[PDB]
């Protein structure tokens, strides 16, 4: 968090790229970091 | 609307002809990388150069 | 990202790992042509994309009658004659930050006082 | 003087000179007139030629063309 | 029995304003040393632009599966379009069924 | 406030160098031969046919009474010429195609030994592929592989 | 003027945003299945992929468009030749030809005539149609980039 630039790096153990770039999608879309699925834009209201 | 009118249309040929004489480059000589800034020119949705 | 093309094949070069020297190359699978890589970079997605905001600037933009005019002076040539328009990228979250285009030096300079 | 700018009320004179020329229902008349002068000639000209192929045992053709159309 | 005669010959290609080209379907060229023009028989003089300085891969040939009588002419040396009493021609250009 | 119609009353009451000659060749030569441009897609700039080596060749590769449908003379002739030509050594192969739009205005200026020139009208224009460079013809097998 | 033509060309961008391998296929008149654009260009007679990219994208500087092109380029890599492309397009649809010799010519004839009835139906103008096609591809991608 102290870094002014937030960086994340990852590697793995025959055309490796497609497999990696494939994993990239699973990262963005298929990883739910926290919270309950299907819910969005939870608004606080008094 | 009162002053609106509908176009009865004309023939494109004299226009298309007229263009080339004033320096329109014919499509077939177009090299996108080499002449990047040139405005491309449509006539009735047909792109002549 | 800024990929090259083969010679006389003209096809795009796919990156090839060299296991012998452990270094990156570029192969053209249609021929034997292979040349060295210039960067470890290969792919960049760029999810959040700020390019295209200034897109569409044309040498003749100063002749456009439909564009509004402003009196703000340019930081470079200090010419107060300029034309302004908003971000050309069309998206929901696109900011309304103006792009002022001088009519003298053609320079593009924004109105944003937060980040420049 | 003649080169002076024009007042708003002036503009009506223009509009009069418009309807004197065109008339209210003119687009119908002009469109139809163009169709009568040009479209009939072009439609007939485009596909007029028809030929019959006759075979004999010497082969033969018959042909009918359509020319300048005439309206009454 | 195709044969390359020379290819050494250098030719220049002209895009000629359309009416004159159609009519052709003699003059004298003065070359000014990087501006060049044509003195016609009577009439106009014309400037011809160096259109493409470098023209390569472009050659001219002639004729005399069916193979046929074949020979090479020469190389396209340079690309040129013609530029143009010129008042009259401009007016005719401006003037440009049943 | 009101509409003024008294405008009938109002309008009535108011109213070094070098000079080298040019010539048209005797048409007999023209009668013998038609002349055609050459263009390559190589991107390899040089491509002189001398470089192309040799030997050069350049060559092109019961009913009752019924109905026939009509057609033009120029188009019919061009259509009937669909065998395109090609060139080789005994291997480098170029395949051409009629440009078809550029017949237009093209005047040839042949530079002869003396600075004067001869000028021939251009017949057609063609565009030569450099074909079979990487030399894999995968055909039906390739389509079958595609069906993967 | 004439024949009151209904013939319609469509250029379809497959796959939803955020899913990789978004690809571009294009329907044609009388053909059953959509045909990838690189294949269409090969039929038009432009074999090399670099030339095809040049036709689609008019700015070498923009990487984004070129990037989204690469899946189509990959299919193009699968089918590498003009004649092979014409045979493929003919085989894909209108099975009444029944004979390979006539069917390939028939596909070429369709491209010259029925594909894009404006511009021209005359032979030898394939180069002329090619760019206009790429122009469409450009405009479509240019939409998918939200420009
Ligand atoms: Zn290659
Ligand atoms: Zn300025």
């Amino acid at each position: 968090d102290n870094d002014e630039k937030l960086i994340i790096r990852c590697r793995v153990v025959a055309e490796e790229d497609h497999m990696l770039k494939k994993i990239e999608n699973t990262m963005l879309e298929n990883i739910t970091l926290r919270g309950v699925e299907n819910i969005e834009r939870v608004v606080m209201m008094k | 609307s009162l002053m609106s009118c509908i176009s009865v249309g004309t023939d494109p040929m004299p226009i298309i002809t007229f263009l080339s004489e004033w320096g329109m480059e014919p499509l077939e000589d177009y090299v996108p990388h080499q002449s990047p800034d040139a405005t491309r020119v449509f006539v009735n949705g047909v792109w002549h150069g | 990202t800024t990929f090259r093309f083969c010679r006389d094949c003209n096809n795009m070069l796919y990156p090839r790992e060299d296991k012998e020297n452990n270094r990156l190359l570029f192969e053209c699978r249609t021929c034997s042509y292979v040349e060295e890589a210039g960067s470890p970079l290969v792919y960049r997605h760029e999810l959040i994309t700020n390019i295209g905001e200034t897109a569409g600037v044309v040498q003749d933009i100063g002749s456009d009658p439909t564009l509004p005019r402003s009196d703000r002076e340019c930081p470079k040539c200090h010419s107060r004659e300029n034309v302004f328009f908003q971000s050309q990228q069309r998206r929901k979250d696109t900011s309304m930050v103006l792009f002022f285009v001088c009519l003298s030096c053609s320079h593009i300079f924004t109105s944003d006082q937060k980040n420049k | 003087d003649e080169s002076a700018p024009i007042t708003a009320e002036d503009s009506w004179a223009v509009i009069s000179a418009f309807f004197r020329e065109k008339g209210l229902v003119s687009q119908q008349l002009d469109s139809f007139n163009q169709f009568v002068d040009y479209t009939l000639q072009d439609i007939i000209c485009e596909d007029s030629t028809l030929i019959l192929e006759q075979l004999a045992q010497i082969s033969r053709k018959y042909e009918i063309s359509f020319g300048k159309i005439y309206v009454t | 029995d195709l044969d390359l005669e020379r290819s050494n010959r250098q030719v220049w290609l002209v895009r000629l304003p359309m009416f004159l080209a159609e009519k052709w379907r003699l003059g004298k060229i003065r070359i000014n040393k990087s501006k060049i023009t044509l003195l016609l028989n009577e009439p106009h003089e014309y400037d011809l632009e160096l259109t493409k300085k470098v023209v390569e891969n472009e050659y001219v040939f002639t004729e005399q599966t069916i193979p046929k009588k074949t020979a090479i002419v020469g190389t396209v040396c340079h690309e040129c379009q013609v530029m143009p009493y010129h008042k009259i021609v401009e007016q005719r250009r401006n003037i440009v069924k049943e | 406030f009101i509409k003024r119609d008294r405008m009938r009353r109002n309008f009535l009451r108011m109213r070094e160098y070098n000079e080298f000659p040019l010539r048209a060749i005797p048409k007999e030569d023209l009668e013998n031969m038609r002349t055609h441009l050459l263009k390559f897609q190589s991107k390899k700039k040089i491509n002189p046919v001398t470089d192309f080596h040799l030997p050069v060749r350049l060559h092109r590769k019961r009913k009752t009474r019924q109905l026939k449908v009509l057609d033009e003379n120029a188009k019919k002739l061009r259509f009937e010429e669909f065998y395109p030509w090609v060139m080789e050594d005994f291997y480098n192969t170029w395949v051409g195609s009629y440009e078809a739009g550029n017949s237009d205005s093209y005047v040839l200026l042949s530079v002869e030994d003396d600075g004067s020139f001869t000028m021939i009208p251009a017949d057609k224009v063609y565009k030569f592929t450099a074909r079979n460079k990487y030399a894999t013809l995968t055909i039906d097998e390739a389509e079958k592989r595609m069906d993967k | 003027k004439g024949s009151r033509f209904i013939s319609t060309l469509q250029v379809k961008l497959y796959g939803r945003e955020g899913s990789s391998a978004r690809t571009i296929k294009a329907t044609l008149p009388y053909i059953k299945q959509d045909i990838p654009i690189v294949i269409i260009f090969r039929a038009l007679g432009i074999i090399p992929d670099g030339e095809i990219l040049e036709h689609i994208c008019y700015d070498v500087n923009d990487w984004q468009m070129l990037e989204m092109l690469k899946p189509c380029v990959e299919d193009g890599f699968v089918i590498q030749d003009r004649e092979t492309a014409l045979d493929f397009i003919g085989r894909r649809g209108t099975a009444l030809g029944i004979k390979k010799e006539k069917r390939i010519q028939y596909a070429k004839d369709i491209l010259q005539k029925e594909f894009l009835p404006h511009i021209t139906q005359l032979e030898g103008f394939e180069s002329r149609k090619a760019f206009f096609l790429g122009y469409m591809i450009n405009r479509l991608l240019l939409c998918a980039l939200d420009r």
